[PDB]
């Protein structure tokens, strides 16, 4: 039975009985490990939308309006979800305003609207971890690109803008503790920034890759466990377990086989990396492509052991997909989103089969977000 | 509005740079001479040795209340700024924020 | 298939433009974006006023007036877009005109179209 | 030769010679009787676009950004074009602002941004004459629906909001002179409003139609000649020549033949009425449809004498079209726009053949506007 | 046809995503909305800075660096959308990264993406 | 904030209307009794005789600084307002602006 069918039967009955129609404003079910968010940059449109979906059934719970290239985030425990957005006085022109909003998780009502001084948001195609919430959910950290590298601290508890932290030529943010997060730098290393007690102290780990080794823009990461998974255009994967004390790299795992890498296999798409925390498994979007077609869609997902580097499965999507992620529950779902058809595809992580799809999601849906609350 | 005085808006040819002037080259994505110091009233010339477009820029409040952005330079082009006041002026490349240098004026 | 052919109502899929209560809906069906056939999606605001239309129900042969109240405060859903004009009248006869943004009475003054609900106001007959 | 082809050849040559690329901001050619504007309500999107096109060639000259269901207008002599728009504090929610903008006709720069007190714009699907500019181009008149019928006067010369005129239960605005315009009322008549000298005096012509005779939302009209052409769902057409002194109705012309009306022919679409002033010809969009499918698209246009009511031609579009209009030059072009494919089709008014199309115009382009400056 | 197949440049249609100067364009082609291959459309603002890319020209066998400067101040054109990534680098290497909104230096601080122009900065070689 | 006092927010049943009260019927898209006049402290009941939803509404400043909007009524439902102050209160139907009436209170 379909959604619109179940709805019809439901209403036909209410009608058979007395049961009048008393129009009201809904509330979304409680947040669970199966809820997923689909932000939609819409190919650089001045305004955009994000859809909140129940993954177990593919039913839309509600939506959220955002401005220009906004960044979504979701407190792993489900206490809420937010976004950093940008609006203008006259649609796309005039006085700019960057701000952060925090939404009640069931009413979707904006419980906080915090303006960011001097429009400091890095206006850029959206990559999962370019912004992040401290693990204690008391702050939101975003990046500024011009005039100089900087990280803005947004106090979610006191609903206000803290300050800007000056950082090195590094990008992305990966929290590890209430006052420590790491960034990937131009110099080949990671930066460790401690912003505790009103001040910032920066450190640099050792270089863990060469100028020939291109880390993609879409690294996976788990705020809960600290695991960072970062590929290169070839599928080579540097991991690291961020702690606070510092980053402990692991032995690089080639996600693809020399036989595959031998036959043009390469990772491609948008959000191509997924790390299932509770299981320590990794999912990477890949297909056979030219070396300079790294943003095209892919039709396959490779799953492998994050500790051994041994392949567990190679799922065949059946569609041109651009982004993926998985639910953190014990029987994870595999999210496969296509900006080309604005359709989300949902598969059983274990079997790799498609269970259901949800279409008509904006103009070019690209970012998937979930809550890691299961365990 | 200006502790500096820009001679020309459009970049000049490397050749027209007076061969006796203070010159900050640019190559490999860097201002080859990071920190340079002159005297109030003098003129610094920037010369780009590669194709990669580059320029000189200042945030607001540095070279005055309003932020300043020189024009871009491609290979073998130059751009000049005369610093009319003693001070320490930090600068960067517009599209390339990871490129910085300074002009200490005395 | 033929946009110029007569309306053929059903009562088996509320998310199909030809569901019977949508005989005069303009916009998007709230059920496809978090609301329901008769309720608004979270975060949006419920208009109290609207254009109406007598719509025939094939299941009971009866006819009821539907109050096409809008859910406002959001950008148009973009999901399940539909447009039907059974007995739709021109603008100097608003009660049956559906190009109008029927957001009047929604909380906090929301006037932007998001989707439309199809509740029954009662029997038309 | 194609547009992008001509451009390529052009650049290939500049390259052969020295000719460096000195990126600059363009200016649109001067306004002419062949320029056309395509507003795009985009199916109730919170922001929208309008495209400015040279009809003689189908080349886009530039664009304009507008907010929520904005209304476009264009001074017949081409001295400029404007719009009445609506924005919000947070994309689609919060403090509302209704305003009017006037755009230089060649630089497209906003030379005036006049706020309308108390968000008085009638938020509604856009119909050509629901707003209008006085013939002397010194004011812009728009309609307020709730809390009560009213017409707002926007002073374009002094760039400010004049006042609201209280009017009867009437809709649409049709100027006939600097201080007089007419509206179609609920009571079956037209209202004549004179707003001169700081005050308003309302009058009502005689009823010119019955409650069974439905005047569509898309009447044609010529500010220059005063001719108003209004059909009914059946194609019956009541005209009237507005003067200032009052409206002088003409003998109704059936746009369709009893044989056609006998075979379900009926007018259908959005902006289905076109009146070519200099020629006194009328164009009406029509097809065979159910009586309650008056908003679906049509595949034909009928042309007829505005004085005799005698048919001159019946053009076959070749596409599902929703809106039409013509250029007022002596050898008019027939504009046929399809919101379904966001494509504008251009035909020779005299032969009815398609000359060129222009696609990718927003999400649902619906309104066509031109300048009546030719003669 | 094959989104995963190698770039095949042409120099016969500047409005086709495979025109040769677009080898690293992200967004929309300004020629399709009022501008030109090297100029911005009326009402929009010309950035002065941007991501570049060495692009091969089949007509002369040469290679030139293109400065993909954006035209800002408008909502995205929605016409002639394209995306190419020849030599495109990740974000910690901006000079070649094209997901960035290269509006820096445009008049009146316009930072919203409208379309991209493909002017030559000179010979790459 | 209120020269009026609304008894119930939700419309009442036509039957519960005290058969001795001031009654303004509504039908054929009109308030059947356009102008009605009462005394300060009395109560006017509005009764909708058709399916077409209708209500009573006031612009801002009429019944107080803030605008007021009664709930809607469908067939055989009523809505009541008690006017506590002498004055001339004009009103209209929310979705139907072409529907007006008044309540002169003395
Ligand atoms: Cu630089
Ligand atoms: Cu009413």
């Amino acid at each position: 039975q379909t959604e619109g069918q179940r709805g019809a039967a439901e209403a036909a009955a209410a009608l058979a009985a007395g049961e009048a129609d008393e129009p009201v404003i809904l509330e979304a079910p409680a947040p669970d490990a199966r809820r997923v968010y689909i932000q939609d940059p819409a190919h650089f449109a001045a305004i955009t939308q994000q859809f909140v979906i129940d993954g177990s059934t593919g039913r839309i719970l509600g939506m959220t309006d955002g401005g220009f290239l906004p960044h979504p985030v979701a407190a792993e425990d489900g206490s809420f979800f937010a976004q950093a957005s940008t609006v203008f006085e006259r649609i796309a022109r005039g006085k700019r305003t960057d701000y952060v909003e925090v939404f009640d998780p069931v009413t979707f009502l904006p419980i906080a609207d915090i303006e960011l001084p001097d429009a400091p948001r890095f206006l850029v195609g959206t990559y999962q971890w370019m912004n992040a919430l401290t693990p204690d959910n008391k702050n939101l950290l975003f990046y500024q690109f011009s005039p100089a590298p900087a990280v803005g601290v947004v106090d979610l508890e006191g609903k206000t803008f803290d300050r800007m932290l000056d950082v090195p030529d590094c990008y992305h943010i990966f929290p590890a503790s209430p006052t420590v997060f790491y960034m990937n730098c131009r110099d080949g290393s990671l930066a460790r920034v401690d912003f505790a007690d009103g001040e910032t102290k920066v450190t640099n780990t050792e270089v863990f890759h060469t100028e020939d080794e291109l880390l993609i823009n879409h690294p996976a990461f788990s705020l809960r466990s600290g695991r960072l998974v970062w590929p290169t255009y070839t599928g080579k994967i540097f991991q690291a377990d961020l702690t606070a004390e510092g980053a402990t790299f692991r032995a690089p795992i080639e996600a693809l086989t020399e036989a595959e890498r031998a036959d043009d296999w390469r990772p491609g798409g948008w959000q191509q990396t997924a790390y299932h925390r509770q299981s320590d498994r990794i999912y990477l979007l890949v297909d056979q492509r030219d070396e300079w077609k790294h943003k095209a869609a892919s039709r396959f997902v490779v799953v492998l052991n994050a500790e051994t580097g041994e392949r567990i499965n190679k799922i065949e999507l059946g569609h041109e997909i651009d982004s993926i992620n998985v639910s953190q529950d014990a029987e994870p779902l595999l999210y496969a989103l296509s900006a080309g058809t604005q359709t989300l595809h949902i598969y059983d992580a274990a079997t790799g089969e498609e269970l259901r799809s949800v279409d008509q999601l904006g103009r070019g849906p690209q970012i998937i977000t979930t809550h890691d609350m299961d365990s | 509005q200006d502790k500096i005085t820009v001679t020309s808006e459009k970049p000049v040819a490397a050749a027209d740079v007076p061969a006796d002037a203070v010159v900050v080259g640019i190559e490999k994505m860097k201002y080859l001479t990071p920190e340079v110091t002159i005297k109030a009233g003098e003129t610094v010339y920037w010369v780009n040795g590669e194709v990669m477009p580059h320029n000189v820029a200042f945030k607001k409040g540095i070279v005055g209340e309003d932020a300043f952005r020189g024009e871009m330079m491609t290979k073998d082009q130059a751009y000049a700024i005369t610093f009319n006041e003693a001070g320490s002026y930090d600068y960067f490349c517009t599209p390339h924020p990871f490129m910085r240098g300074k002009v200490i004026v005395e | 298939v033929d946009p110029r052919a007569k309306w053929q109502p059903q009562d088996n899929d509320i998310q199909a433009c030809d569901y019977w209560r949508h005989c005069s809906i303009d916009g998007n069906i709230c059920d496809c974006s978090g609301g329901s056939l008769t309720n608004c999606p979270p975060g949006t605001k419920l208009a109290t006023a609207s254009w109406v239309a007598s719509c025939y129900n094939p299941t009971d042969g009866q006819s009821y007036l539907i109050a096409y109240r809008d859910c406002c405060g959001y950008n148009v859903s973009g999901r399940c877009p539909c447009l039907n004009t059974e007995g739709e009248l021109p603008v100097y006869r608003p009660e049956f005109a559906n190009d109008i943004i029927w957001c009047f009475g929604a909380e906090d003054d929301a006037m932007t179209y998001h989707c439309t609900i199809s509740p029954i106001v009662g029997k038309a007959s």
